[PDB]
């Protein structure tokens, strides 16, 4: 009812927070990857 | 008749062209056809082995049937192409990325 703690120091304390803020920007060649060489597959794809 | 590539003791009647280095080239070799540029390459094959793979199981190393060397096989150069453009009302110039 009548007790109360009180701090007689004190710590200076650092700490670390680490926070992703971008990730790699990434572009993706549609027919280099579907159709890496293959014109065929190009002109079929040319469809899609 | 066993079509997965390998050291191919059956061919068809195809007249071989000279071997050209260091130039993006249609190629055809045994039947393998593909579109690159063939480099000298420093793996080693083993006698049963003709032809390499990378990871995305695409031929990348290659080996000659007449002078059984070894070439990497390089994707011709190729990249995105960005136009900037200060806008049609300011001006009609162009930079090519
Ligand atoms: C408050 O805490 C600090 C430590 O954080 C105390 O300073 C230490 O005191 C001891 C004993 O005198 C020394 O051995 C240490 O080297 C001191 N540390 C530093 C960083 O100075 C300080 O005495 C405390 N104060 C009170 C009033 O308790
Ligand atoms: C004081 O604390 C005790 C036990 O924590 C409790 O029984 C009592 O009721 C408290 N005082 C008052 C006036 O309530």
């Amino acid at each position: 009812n009548n007790s109360i703690a009180i701090p007689t120091n004190f710590t200076i304390s650092v700490t670390t927070e680490i926070l992703p803020v971008s990730m790699t920007k990434t572009s993706v060649d549609c027919t280099m990857y579907i159709c890496g060489d293959s014109t065929e597959c190009s002109n079929l794809l040319l469809q899609y | 008749f066993e079509l997965l590539h390998a050291p191919a003791t059956v061919c068809g009647p195809k007249k071989s062209t000279n071997l050209v280095k260091n130039k993006c080239v249609n190629f055809n070799f045994n039947g393998l056809k593909g579109t690159g540029v063939l480099t000298e390459s420093n793996k080693k094959f083993l006698p049963f082995q003709q032809f390499g793979r990378d990871i995305a199981d695409t031929t990348d190393a290659v080996r000659d049937p007449q002078t059984l060397e070894i070439l990497d096989i390089t994707p011709c150069s190729f990249g995105g192409v960005s136009v900037i453009t200060p806008g049609t009302n300011t001006s009609n110039q162009v930079a090519v990325l």
